[PDB]
RNA sequence: CCGGGCACUCUAACGGGACUGCCCGCGAAAGCGGGAGGAAGGAGGGGACGACGUCUGGUCAGCAUGGCCCUUACGGCCUGGGCGACACACGUGCUACAAUGCCCACUACAAAGCGAUGCCACCCGGCAACGGGGAGCUAAUCGCAAAAAGGUGGGCCCAGUUCGGAUUGGGGUCUGCAACCCGACCCCAUGAAGCCGGAAUCGCUAGUAAUCGCGGAUCAGCCAUGCCGCGGUGAAUACG
């Protein structure tokens, strides 16, 4: 009927519904490639279902918020893989592998004092 | 911070932009807080002592 | 073609050809060519003759150009510096006017670097 | 790196040839961070690669590619106080970095008007044998060789 | 330049604030101002009775003022007309028109600020610094007190070179967070100059 | 519909008082909403450590207000008895609307 | 490329001074400390001795000056 | 570039608004 | 948006969670290598935290303070000037020298903050800075607000130019008693050096460098390109 995936990734999360479908995605009310398509990496947010190799066997319904669109993409690729792997638990061993079931933890570092961007010492020339 | 520049507290400063903000502690003229009236230095000396409520070391 | 002046663009679109007129810019020449119904994109050998008159008619008396122009900021400078004015002797000693340091690079304004021992 | 070994970053595959030298060519490619200008420049260098040559572009990349990659260099060696010009083989990781570096410097010092015409000249021109990358490895590979009498000092 | 104040450093857990209200911007500044110059009057009045923290409290036009004294029969006075005219001056400074509570210190030698100000005094009599500081560390320590540390800056015994005497034992771990550390800071007013006196007291670990 | 909006710089207490009012309305009201979360407002603070120069220490501090959002619902005649005279909390101000 | 505001200011020092001259005559050298207030139509022929900050330069008024300060013809600085 | 006052860019970086950097 | 409900997202309190626990190999052990499971492992990432002491390091100019010195002035008030002086030299930065760019139009995602003698939606006048009117907001509920790079389309077509905006002329706005010395901002005109930088030298090992914008403290205003933070896109390399 439904199966229910969060997923996040640098600050973004992507609620994903997948209801078995002709394959077709929206995302925030607009079309998979209205929202995408100007970003070359966009493919990778369906990378799961390549993964299991359906393509066709699921609609997605979409609703992502937070950070850019980039990491939009990969909290939909999380996302996607949690409620694919909600579907059937059987697919965890086929997306552990590739590692589509992992957390992407890189965050942006804070900001230090004394320095420029967190790590960029000011330079300094000494004469 | 000279004695007679504590004559800056003013009921007639004769101007609205002579009347700048001084350290009511030490009497500061520089780096005074407006949320606290203080100085940096007295603000990081009493915020240290823990007499000013809610002030806690930030780390994150 | 010739217009306000002996000066000649060619061969480039109208607003931008206009641009080499000494009293006028971009936003200058955005208005003649808007007030003129001109599409500024045709270029300089694609204008009529028509066209070339009124642009011609239109700009050499709307603003002060390029000889009365120089003449006039001249005349402002010397006029600075004969009432005696601070920024006329900025002007006679070769200095910023508008407020900016001198102990450092305000070299624009006094040409090349005069190094001198120390 | 004194204490660990630094081990090798594993870049992702490409989201169209799934080749992970694609990527790593990309991102020599990419400047200021802007990962979409660079997949747009290498991949309408590809479609220029196409109506220009019947091959993939893949296997045009990938024999110029092979064409930069140089066998060995000449690093600098302080011995006896002077300073010589040492030959030395050229492990293949860094063949491969100074072959995509080479490339997309070279492909930047062509006249071409826009950058995608400018690496699809540069790889079409490398994978036939020329260009100012092959210049880059016969320059190496001469300077290495030409120095054969230090070939003791190779520590 | 290091050694960060202790107590600032475990105003989170294991140390409280002396002053605990909430105001909102508008009036953060003039309440603090008032605690202030009641911390100000206080310290200069009870000083012959050893008071070792002042807590203010406040929650609408009324301030909780508890006074942690070792002798409350100094504040006290006689039948308690003293308290009667520190309440006076108190309601006379500010106009909020609130009372005051005193709190018996067990054991003074256990809180850091009247050790110091033991030390001090023994300082501004002329008395041995180094014997001071080890008979002080030794009185904390023979009571509880599973730590102790006493810190005396230059100019120890009027001499011309600034020094410093260390003479601490037991255990004083300043990194550990859940450390409760007692810190307490005196000063010794003399002809030659001004003696700094920095007091450590470690008790509990959880 | 009775707006009650908590403020206060320790969370403890804050939580504290809110789980009191909600035990002594429960009694006398009816089903209370719980309290909300209502963001943290976090004021920070960048001051040298020195009384020079030495500008690359900074020693920054922060000072945070957290709010509760009680919000019970029937305001039944009988909840105020348990209620409007009750507290131990301190350093907690208390808002209420209509 | 300056302005300041509609209702030009003029400091009312020397503003009463020069109109109390110029009722009953052409009085000599006037000593105003007042170098920021702007030059009206009504001070033309007399000469302002304008502080500069050491002493009183006479700075004769023309007809070209209107609209300018005392302290543009009374520099402060010495150089040279 | 960022330091021109007729740009978009300069409006940007000068945190200004005006004729080339409107309000919509 | 209303009805509607706390599943999800978020918010903020508590708690769970990773300890070389398990598997294989080595090892006397500690541990090391690899693997499984797991969101994450071998210090998971980042802070706060920086010993006995050293530099007779820095500051009596934040404050406190010993001694010395001045007390019809070395104290005090005020106006104005100065700290913004310019033959020159260096340090730290900002903006660039362009087509992986610039410009115009349309359009799409963020976090952390600030806000009542305040933030100011919106309407009108104005090319604009802004002014007049005026809604809301004691503020997860209103406002600052637009994020920018990005995407889509179009213009520019390698030229000191639709690169770059210094300098100067002129006309204005706002703060303020008052912008001459000596403010920011808007508009018209002006269009400089600069074609990637000698000897030399600096930062950074992953969400880092690079790049893009956003906020804040002080502040009437502001010379902030500073400082402290925030998020967006996101590399190269480490034989030794
Ligand atoms: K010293
Ligand atoms: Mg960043
Ligand atoms: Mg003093
Ligand atoms: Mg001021
Ligand atoms: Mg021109
Ligand atoms: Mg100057
Ligand atoms: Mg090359
Ligand atoms: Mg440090
Ligand atoms: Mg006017
Ligand atoms: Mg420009
Ligand atoms: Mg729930
Ligand atoms: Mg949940
Ligand atoms: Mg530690
Ligand atoms: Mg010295
Ligand atoms: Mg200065
Ligand atoms: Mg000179
Ligand atoms: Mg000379
Ligand atoms: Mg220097
Ligand atoms: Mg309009
Ligand atoms: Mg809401
Ligand atoms: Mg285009
Ligand atoms: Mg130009
Ligand atoms: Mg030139
Ligand atoms: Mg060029
Ligand atoms: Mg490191
Ligand atoms: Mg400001
Ligand atoms: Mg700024
Ligand atoms: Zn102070």
């Amino acid at each position: 009927e439904q199966y229910y995936g969060t997923g996040r990734r640098k600050e973004a999360v992507a609620r994903v519904f997948l209801r078995p479908g002709n394959g077709k995605v929206t995302v925030n009310g607009q079309d998979f490639n209205e929202y995408f398509q100007g970003l070359v990496r966009a493919v990778a947010a369906l990378e799961p279902l390549r993964a299991v190799d359906a393509l066709g066997h699921f609609d997605a319904y979409i609703t992502v918020r937070g950070g850019g669109k980039s990491g939009q993409i990969d909290a939909i690729k999380l996302g996607i893989a949690r409620a694919l792997v909600q579907y059937n638990p059987d697919y965890r061993a086929k997306l552990k592998p590739l590692g589509f079931l992992t957390r992407d933890a890189r965050v942006v570092e804070r900001k230090k004092y004394g320095k420029h961007k967190a790590r960029r010492a000011p330079q300094y020339s000494k004469r | 911070a000279r004695k007679a520049l504590i004559e800056k507290a003013k009921r007639t400063p004769k101007f609205k932009v002579r009347a700048y903000t001084r350290c009511v502690r030490c009497g500061r003229a520089r780096s005074v807080y407006r949320f606290f009236g203080l100085c940096r230095i007295c603000l990081r000396e009493l915020a240290h002592k823990g007499q000013l409520p809610g002030v806690r070391k930030a780390s994150w | 073609a010739r217009i306000a002046g002996v000066e000649i663009p060619r061969n480039k679109r109208v607003d931008v050809a206009l641009t080499y007129i000494y009293g006028i810019g971009k936003a200058r020449a955005k208005e003649a060519l808007e007030k003129t119904g001109i599409n500024p994109a045709t270029r300089v050998k694609d204008l009529t003759e028509a066209e070339v008159v009124r642009l011609r008619e239109y700009v050499e008396n709307t603003w002060k150009l390029e000889g009365e122009l120089r003449a006039e900021v001249a005349a402002n400078i010397k006029r600075l510096m004969d009432i005696g004015c601070y920024r006329g002797l900025r002007h006679r000693r070769g200095l910023p006017v508008r407020g900016q340091r001198t102990r450092t690079n305000a070299r624009t304004r006094k040409g090349p670097r005069k190094t001198v021992a120390g | 790196a004194r204490r660990r070994r630094a081990e090798v970053r594993q870049l992702q595959p490409d989201l169209v040839y799934g080749d992970v030298l694609v990527t790593a060519f990309i991102n020599k490619i990419m400047r200021d961070g802007k990962k979409n200008l660079a997949a747009r420049i290498f991949y309408d260098a590809c479609k220029i690669i196409q109506e220009k040559t019947g091959q993939e572009p893949l296997k045009v990349f990938k024999q110029a590619v092979e064409n930069v990659k140089p066998r060995m260099e000449v690093r600098s060696r302080r011995v006896g106080g002077a300073n010589y010009q040492v030959p030395m083989e050229v492990s293949p990781r860094r063949q491969q970095s100074l072959a995509l570096r080479w490339l997309v410097q070279a492909a930047n010092q062509r006249p071409e008007r826009r950058a995608a015409v400018r690496i699809a000249h540069e790889l079409m021109d490398a994978a036939e044998g020329k260009g100012g990358a092959v210049k880059k490895k016969e320059d190496v590979e001469r300077m290495a060789e030409a120095n054969r009498a230090y070939a003791h000092y190779r520590w | 330049g290091n050694k960060i104040h202790p107590i600032g450093f475990r105003l989170g857990i294991t140390r409280d604030w002396e002053s605990r209200w909430y105001a909102g911007k508008k009036q953060y500044r003039h309440l603090l101002l008032e605690d202030q110059r009641i911390r100000g009057l206080l310290e200069k009045e009870l000083y012959s009775a050893g008071l070792a923290r002042v807590d203010i409290e406040r929650a609408a036009d009324n301030v909780a003022v508890t006074v942690h004294v070792a002798k409350p029969g100094v504040v006290i006075g006689r039948g308690g007309e003293r308290i009667r005219v520190l309440r006076e001056e108190l309601a006379k400074l500010t106009g909020k028109n609130v009372a005051l509570n005193v709190q018996e210190v067990q054991n003074p030698n256990l809180s850091a600020p009247l050790v110091a100000q033991r030390v001090a005094e023994q300082i501004e009599r002329r008395f041995a610094v180094r014997r001071a500081i080890k008979q002080a560390v030794q009185r904390v320590m023979e009571s509880g007190a599973k730590g102790a540390k006493v810190i005396v800056s230059g100019r120890i015994g009027g001499a011309e070179q600034a020094r410093t005497e260390w003479a601490a034992q037991g255990r004083v771990p300043l990194h550990t967070l859940r450390a409760n550390i007692d810190y307490g800071f005196a000063l010794a007013r003399t002809t030659y100059g001004v003696l700094g006196v920095k007091a450590y007291i470690f008790l509990g670990e959880v | 519909k009775i707006r009650i909006k908590l403020r206060g710089f320790d969370h403890k207490t804050l939580d504290a008082s809110a789980q009191k009012i909600v035990e002594a309305a429960r009694r006398s009201g009816a089903q209370v909403s719980g309290p909300i979360p209502l963001p943290t407002r976090v004021r920070r603070f960048t001051v040298i450590r020195g009384p020079f120069k030495h500008k690359d220490s900074r020693e920054h501090f922060e000072l945070r207000t957290h709010n509760r959002l009680v919000d019970i619902i029937n305001p039944n005649r009988k909840t105020i008895e348990q209620l409007m005279t009750l507290d131990l909390p301190t350093g907690v101000e208390i808002e209420i609307k209509t | 490329p300056r302005s300041l505001k509609k209702g030009v200011f003029v400091d009312d020092h020397l503003l009463e001074k020069v109109l109390e001259l110029n009722a009953k005559g052409e009085k000599r050298l006037i000593k105003t400390w007042s170098r920021r207030s702007t030059i009206v139509p009504e001070m033309v022929g007399h000469t302002i001795a304008v502080y500069n900050g050491k002493q009183h330069v006479p700075v004769y008024i023309t007809e070209n000056m209107v609209g300018h300060k005392l302290g543009e013809f009374a520099p402060t600085r010495t150089y040279r | 570039g960022k330091g021109d006052r007729r740009t978009r860019r300069g409006k940007i970086w000068r945190g200004t608004y005006g004729k080339y950097r409107p309000r919509k």
